[PDB]
């Protein structure tokens, strides 16, 4: 199996990216604890010129690079293994190399303080062409994954007319199709503006158009992060817990719904933008509340599976099933722990989405509090835990009891530290503390924040230990069994649902983008770092 | 055993899906409500109103900060705030309590946050556009303005002030 | 009946409602 080697390469590069980005984590957390440790960081890593270059690296490496690499590993290999078929190897290595080349190329300007824009890179803040070109080639790698998976699907569908798509593959097909749609937003932003602008071709870019296109791509990216964790949670975790998936139909419906609802929702990042018609912001508001539905459904489907495992293993009572679960298996613990923090995380989400309620929290410490529960915790934790089944399956190499225990330690410390940090930022944001801000540098600005600040420091240390330990550590697939055919058949009419998904985007962005393209106002770029 | 559990879970899952759907819908209704009150004034007017950032500090309403606060109705003031690296003009913004204040905010450089601490005023400022938002001050005194969008290295120290006269 | 699942989704509903009515209250206070 050459697909294992390709997959391992994707995972390894993703974890390197995780460690490097995460290095800035502790320092940032202390910063939100009003403690300034950047002199110490600058001594260690002398190329770092500022908190903000640090913030760029953190965000790009952790939230773009690791998460993407993790998706391309999981959401190619897993379907390939379900089908028992080979991926096109030439393409698979092509994908890897684009990822790897685009990464190197963006890394240059990034390391050289030439692109300190954040992971969002909002014009007129003007970065080095190599950042945009490198980031572009980075993301486009996925277009190759999309193809590969569609290829596998079709080849199997040929061998097997009149059979429903198997589950994992179904998941990945709706996932990758969803991503093709979402990705266009960025492709459009890079090609029509970012690249031309950064190479010196046009003299300005219109900030409102760039944000609109950005956020077409910017929301479904988070679902693109989550869904790989989900696939595992649904089709692997249940075996890990000693149970079984409780509904294959319900899982398909979850995923189907993400395909329909992941992209047409972007204005929920733009409730505070001028020049978007408020009626549109309401529309995207409802559509966003809609997109919470598949998660609400996932909360139930999954809990039911865990309870089921718990009763099988002989836990009785209302809480008995909980203590019967295998709390000794890090591959089970990590995703469940992340599920728990996903409760208040999604709660914050539903808050952010409600149009006016976003004015309370927009651009405060609240947002980072919300999303560290989402991606930094549930996704990352799920990734960390797969190591304990995914490595052996890929490498031949077995996990010792020692390595097992050190894994339990890391996941717990990472979870707890994340939960503590989430209390700090949510609370700090309720007190009006801004996000993306070297606040420790204005020590007397936010005195009312003294308490949540203690949480932030604590978390920095807890998360530093966990990172340190994770580093020190880093140096058949357990697919679960399942416990209404017609619904299943409806959900298998993929081109149809794909079509619908596309219409929903045209409908949600068309009127506003046409309006904006008719009235462009490009403005000169700036480097204020 | 297994046939029974599957029937029961689905049976209960259908119910939860109905409940949560209604919860969401109630939230939708509760947002629709906010939309009809004065409190919705802080949502940006959805109107495109282009301006040229290279001259906005040299001609037009933003170029004389001391004349930026204009009475536009019997109980209404418009204020032409400029948000720049790294501060606001005017400093301070003086306005009367209980009057409707239409803030017309633009930038001459890079995007900025305009977030009035203690209030729902929380709007992005884009170079090239005017962000228009309305608010009535209910308590006299000093409110602070925080930049909540990363604007470069002076970001963390970018503050402004509004004074609401008794 | 899946009592465990129900407890979890009860905690979830409580968390959502607290957050949501929490911030809604804050919205009007600053309104
Ligand atoms: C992986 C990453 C992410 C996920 C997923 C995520 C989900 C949501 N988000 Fe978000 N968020 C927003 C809305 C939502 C909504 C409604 C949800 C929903 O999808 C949430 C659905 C979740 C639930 C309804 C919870 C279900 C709970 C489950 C499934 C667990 C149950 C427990 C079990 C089963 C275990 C029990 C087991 C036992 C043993 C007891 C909006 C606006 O409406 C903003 C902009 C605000 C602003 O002003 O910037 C935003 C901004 C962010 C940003 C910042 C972007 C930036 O840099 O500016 C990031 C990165 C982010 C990430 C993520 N987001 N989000
Ligand atoms: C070692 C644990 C980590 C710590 C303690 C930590 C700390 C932080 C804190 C304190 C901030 C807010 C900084 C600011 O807003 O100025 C931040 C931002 C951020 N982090 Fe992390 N985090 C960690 C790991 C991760 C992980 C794994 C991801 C994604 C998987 C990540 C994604 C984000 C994003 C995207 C930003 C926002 C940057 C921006 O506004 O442009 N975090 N983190
Ligand atoms: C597994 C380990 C997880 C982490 C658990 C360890 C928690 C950190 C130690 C706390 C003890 C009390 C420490 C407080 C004493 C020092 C505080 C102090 O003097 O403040 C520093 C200064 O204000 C700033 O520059
Ligand atoms: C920049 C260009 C470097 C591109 C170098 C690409 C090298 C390809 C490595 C690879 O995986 O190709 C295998 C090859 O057929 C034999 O081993
Ligand atoms: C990988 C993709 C890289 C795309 C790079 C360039 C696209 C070519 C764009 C064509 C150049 C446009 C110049 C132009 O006509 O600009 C008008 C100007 O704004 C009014 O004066
Ligand atoms: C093949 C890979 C890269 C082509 C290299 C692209 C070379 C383009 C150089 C243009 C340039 O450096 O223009 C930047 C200038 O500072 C405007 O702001
Ligand atoms: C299935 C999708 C359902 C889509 C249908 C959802 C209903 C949206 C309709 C009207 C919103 C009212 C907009 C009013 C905006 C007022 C803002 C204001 O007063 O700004 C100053
Ligand atoms: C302010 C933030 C800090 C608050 C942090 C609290 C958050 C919840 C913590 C743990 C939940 C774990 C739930 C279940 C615990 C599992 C252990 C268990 O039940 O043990 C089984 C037994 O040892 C036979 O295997
Ligand atoms: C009360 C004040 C808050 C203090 C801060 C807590 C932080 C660190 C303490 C160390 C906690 C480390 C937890 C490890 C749990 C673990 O390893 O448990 C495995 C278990 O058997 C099932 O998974
Ligand atoms: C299984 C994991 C479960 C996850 C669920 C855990 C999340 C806790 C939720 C809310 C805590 C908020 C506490 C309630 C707020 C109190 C408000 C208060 O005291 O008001 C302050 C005042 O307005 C100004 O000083
Ligand atoms: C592990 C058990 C749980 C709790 C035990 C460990 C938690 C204490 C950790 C760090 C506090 C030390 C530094 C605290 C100082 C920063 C926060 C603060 O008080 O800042 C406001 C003040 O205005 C600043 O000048
Ligand atoms: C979850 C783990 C527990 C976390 C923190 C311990 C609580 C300590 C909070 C005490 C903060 C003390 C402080 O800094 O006081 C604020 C202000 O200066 C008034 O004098
Ligand atoms: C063109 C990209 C594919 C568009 C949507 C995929 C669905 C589709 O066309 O399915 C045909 C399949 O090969 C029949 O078994
Ligand atoms: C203020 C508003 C109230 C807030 C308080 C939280 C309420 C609990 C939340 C959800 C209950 C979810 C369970 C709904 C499922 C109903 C049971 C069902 O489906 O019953 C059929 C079964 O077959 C037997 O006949
Ligand atoms: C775990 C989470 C625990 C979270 C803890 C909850 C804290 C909520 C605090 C404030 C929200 C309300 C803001 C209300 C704003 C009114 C401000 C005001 O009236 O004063 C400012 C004015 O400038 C004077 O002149
Ligand atoms: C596992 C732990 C994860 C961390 C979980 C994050 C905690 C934040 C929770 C709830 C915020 C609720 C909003 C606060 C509501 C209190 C304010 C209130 O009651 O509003 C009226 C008041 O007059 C206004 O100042
Ligand atoms: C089985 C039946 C279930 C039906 C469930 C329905 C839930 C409640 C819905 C709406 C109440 C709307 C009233 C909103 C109250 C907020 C007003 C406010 O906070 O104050 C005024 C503000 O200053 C502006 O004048
Ligand atoms: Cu202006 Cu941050
Ligand atoms: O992105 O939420
Ligand atoms: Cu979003």
């Amino acid at each position: 199996y050459p697909e294992k080697k390709a997959t391992l390469y994707f995972l390894v590069l993703g974890f390197l990216a995780l460690i490097v980005g995460s290095l800035f984590g502790p320092f940032q957390a202390l910063n939100y604890g009003n403690v300034d440790a950047y002199p110490l960081l600058k001594r260690l890593l002398p190329f770092v010129q500022s908190y903000y270059q640090g913030l760029t690296l953190h965000g790009v490496l952790n939230a773009i690079v690791f998460t993407q690499l993790f998706a391309q590993a999981i959401m190619v290999y897993l379907p390939a293994r379900e089908l028992n078929m080979r991926p096109n190897m030439g393409l698979m290595w092509l994908s890897w190399w684009m990822a790897f080349i685009g990464l190197v190329v963006a890394a240059l300007p990034l390391l050289a303080n030439e692109a300190t824009v954040l992971w969002t890179f909002y014009p007129p803040l003007k970065g080095h062409w190599a950042f945009y070109l490198g980031a572009s080639v980075f993301v486009l790698s996925t277009w190759v994954s999309i193809y590969i998976v569609l290829d596998l699907w079709r080849r199997w569908k040929a061998a097997n007319p009149g059979k429903v798509t198997p589950l994992v593959t179904y998941m990945a097909v709706v996932f990758w199709l969803m991503w093709f749609l979402a990705s266009l937003g960025l492709v459009l932003e890079a090609v029509l503006f970012l690249l031309p602008w950064s190479f010196g071709l046009v003299e300005g870019v219109d900030p409102l158009v760039a944000r609109t296109l950005f956020w077409w791509f910017g929301h479904p990216i988070v679902y693109f992060w989550l869904l790989p964790a989900y696939a595992i949670i649904y089709t692997i975790l249940p075996k890990q817990a000693g149970g079984k998936l409780v509904s294959d139909p319900m899982a398909r419906l979850a995923f189907l719904l993400f395909l329909l609802l992941s992209t047409p929702v972007g204005f929920h990042h733009q409730f505070a933008d001028p020049g978007i018609d408020p009626t549109w912001k309401m529309i995207h508001s409802v559509l966003t509340l809609f997109v919470a539905v598949p998660s609400l459904m996932t909360a139930f489907t999954v809990a039911a599976s865990l309870e089921f495992a718990g009763r099988l293993r002989g836990g009785r009572g209302l809480f008995g099933w909980i203590r019967a679960l295998p709390w000794d298996n890090p591959a089970f613990v990590a995703p469940v722990l992340g599920l728990l923090g996903f409760i208040p995380g999604g709660a914050g989400g539903i808050v952010n989405a409600s149009f006016t309620l976003d004015y309370v929290v927009h651009n405060t410490a609240w947002v980072p509090g919300h999303f560290h529960l989402q991606v930094a915790s549930l996704v990352t934790l799920t990734a960390m835990g797969s190591l304990y089944w995914l490595l052996p399956n890929l490498t031949g190499k077995p996990i010792s009891d020692a390595q097992r225990r050190l894994g339990l330690a890391v996941v717990w410390l990472w979870f707890l530290g994340m939960m503590i940090m989430a209390v700090g930022l949510h609370w700090a944001g309720l007190l009006n503390v801004p996000r993306r801000a070297y606040i420790a540098q204005v020590p007397d600005a936010y005195p009312h924040a003294a308490v949540p600040m203690v949480f932030n420091v604590l978390a920095g240390i807890v998360l530093l230990v966990a990172l340190l330990l994770f580093i020190y550590g880093l140096f058949p697939l357990p697919f679960a069994e399942v416990i209404d055919r017609r619904l299943v058949l409806a959900m298998d009419r993929i081109g149809f649902w794909f079509a619908v998904a596309a219409i929903l985007v045209v409908l949600a962005y068309g009127p506003t983008l046409v309006q904006l393209f008719g009235h462009l106002n490009p403005v000169p770029g700036w480097r204020l770092w | 055993d297994e046939h029974k559990a599957h029937k029961a879970i689905l049976a209960y899952e259908k119910g939860w899906l109905a409940f949560s759907l209604a919860m969401l819908f109630v939230f939708i209704a509760l947002i629709a409500y906010t939309l009809a009150t004065h409190t919705a004034g802080v949502i940006p007017a959805g109107k495109l109103e282009r301006v040229d950032p290279t001259t906005v500090r040299q001609e037009g309403p933003w170029a004389d900060p001391a004349q930026a606060v204009v009475q536009t109705g019997p109980n209404q003031y418009t204020v032409y705030v400029l948000a720049f690296a790294f501060g606001y003009q005017p400093n301070p913004i003086e306005v009367p309590q209980g009057a409707e204040i239409v803030f017309k905010i633009t930038s001459p450089d890079v995007i900025h946050g305009f977030h009035v601490e203690g209030t729902n005023i929380n709007v992005e400022v884009l170079p090239g556009e005017v962000s228009t938002v309305r608010y009535t001050f209910k308590r006299p005194g000093e409110y602070r303005i925080i930049c909540n969008q990363y604007c470069g290295l002076g970001h963390q120290n970018m503050f402004g002030t509004i004074v609401v006269k008794e | 009946k899946p009592k465990g699942a129900l407890a979890v989704i009860l905690v979830l509903t409580l968390t959502i409602l607290v957050f949501w009515l929490g911030v809604y209250a804050v919205f009007f206070a600053r309104g």
